[PDB]
């Protein structure tokens, strides 16, 4: 595919109070989780058989042995530059990791935010304050363009060159994975009330991977015009689900039908017509 | 700014009554992240949940997906339970078949 492809670590701390602190850390494989952090024993927790994702176990215990310095030092440096207590609660975000175009070429980035605004980013070699986050973004900023350089190449080396490598891996040992077929199901249900008279049709699609999908309600042939598609919303073990609904006159829903197509379907396209009360 | 969740319910298959299911809750778009998502059975908390692990989309709100293995029953009510720093009291969202 000509598909752009990403690998994401993502930290979420919060500060309550000056001294007190929680903070959650994962990787996800597009928006598939792949990696947790054990925060107690500081280490990653590997989600799939094929989590590690082509590493060694010595490349893998360094990147943990980098987080963790990571973490270490991100304490002490809040620690010692915080102390008012109306600045508390607050919430940093991080996102760091690359995306892999459609040619091969590697696109590193790393984003921060505080309390859900853009705070910086790193661009190039160059960490860039958000102009919106004024002068704590500059602030933090200058802190990590003038005193941790080794940082700076660090973290210019892990989204640029060891990221796209990791992301491939992952992908390679988890190609059974990554390639699966998983058939819908579906059904159909009632839904709120449109008004006097009338009803909500809704088919649901159920257990569906991958994402792409189509659905829709057909009266014969001809789309139904009214049709609306749901968010695709998430199962567990990775699969999809999607709501397609449809607002009809009561006396004008006879004859309507739900029909879905998916890859998993191998040209058989599920179809479901209306009963409703219509049956006695 | 603090963002308010929205909450949407759904079962992982049709329900019928006497069949083991799964009724997932995924709650999202809020800001920030301290929140109290509970399943619930007849108003009271559900202990056997699952939930992902914090993430967060691209203009940096915040979601999760909760699920729940329940056999469903014409007597038997089930319901989301969210309370947030944006709302003034816990919001609940039942499952309707
Ligand atoms: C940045 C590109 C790196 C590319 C190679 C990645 C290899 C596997 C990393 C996945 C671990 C995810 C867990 C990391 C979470 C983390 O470190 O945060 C802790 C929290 O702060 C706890 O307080
Ligand atoms: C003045 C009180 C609030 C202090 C907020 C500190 C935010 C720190 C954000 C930096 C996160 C790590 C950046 C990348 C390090 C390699
Ligand atoms: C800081 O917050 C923690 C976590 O809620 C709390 O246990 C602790 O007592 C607080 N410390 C203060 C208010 O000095
Ligand atoms: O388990 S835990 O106590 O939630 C881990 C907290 N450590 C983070 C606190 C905020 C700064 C970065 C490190
Ligand atoms: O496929 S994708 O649209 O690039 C994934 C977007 N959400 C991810 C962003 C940060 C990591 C958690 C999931
Ligand atoms: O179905 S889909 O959301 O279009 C696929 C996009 N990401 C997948 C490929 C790599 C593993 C994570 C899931
Ligand atoms: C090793 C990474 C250290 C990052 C330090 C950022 C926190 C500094 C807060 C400055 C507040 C003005
Ligand atoms: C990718 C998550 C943050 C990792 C930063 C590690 C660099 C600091 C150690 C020098």
């Amino acid at each position: 595919s000509q598909e752009h492809v990403s690998f994401h670590v993502i930290q979420i701390f919060s500060f309550v109070n000056q001294s007190w602190a929680r903070g959650q850390g994962s990787g996800w494989l597009d928006e598939l989780q792949t990696h947790g952090w054990d925060s107690e024993s500081g280490t990653i927790i590997f989600l799939h058989q094929w989590s590690k994702g082509q590493f060694s176990n010595e490349e893998l215990s360094d990147l943990e042995l980098l987080f963790r310095f990571y973490l270490f030092g991100l304490t002490r440096e809040i620690q010692d530059h915080a102390q008012d207590y109306s600045k508390y609660p607050f919430e940093v975000q991080v996102k760091a990791g690359c995306e892999l175009h459609s040619g091969g070429s590697p696109e590193g980035f790393f984003q921060v935010a505080f309390n859900g605004l853009d705070l910086l980013s790193f661009q190039q070699t160059t960490w860039v304050p958000s102009p919106g986050c004024g002068s704590l973004a500059q602030s933090v900023c200058h802190l990590l363009n003038h005193q941790y350089e080794g940082v700076t190449e660090t973290v210019y080396n892990l989204i640029r060159s060891t990221c796209p490598r990791f992301l491939l891996g992952l992908l390679d040992a988890g190609k059974m994975y990554v390639h699966r077929q998983v058939r819908p199901e579906a059904w159909l249900s009632s839904g709120p009330s449109p008004g006097p008279g009338r009803l909500q049709l809704v088919c649901h699609v159920s257990g569906f991977y991958p994402k792409p999908v189509w659905v829709m309600w057909m009266r014969g042939e001809q789309e139904q015009q009214g049709t609306q598609l749901g968010d695709i919303l998430p199962n567990a073990n990775g699969t999809w689900y999607l709501r397609a609904t449809l607002d009809v006159a009561d006396g004008e829903a006879a004859g309507l039908s739900c029909r879905v197509k998916h890859s998993s379907l191998e040209g058989q396209d599920i179809i479901l017509y209306w009963r409703g009360s219509l049956v006695p | 700014i603090q963002r308010t969740p929205k909450i949407q319910v759904y079962s992982r298959h049709p329900a019928e009554n006497g069949k083991s299911n799964f009724l997932n809750c995924y709650v999202s778009g809020f800001h920030p992240s301290d929140i109290e998502v509970d399943l619930l059975k007849n108003g009271e908390r559900i202990e056997k949940v699952e939930h992902s692990d914090l993430s967060f989309s691209k203009d940096w709100s915040f979601y999760l997906l909760y699920y729940t293995e329940f056999t469903p029953t014409e007597k038997d009510e089930y319901a989301c339970r969210v309370n947030h720093v944006t709302l003034s009291q816990p919001k609940i969202v039942k499952w309707d078949r």
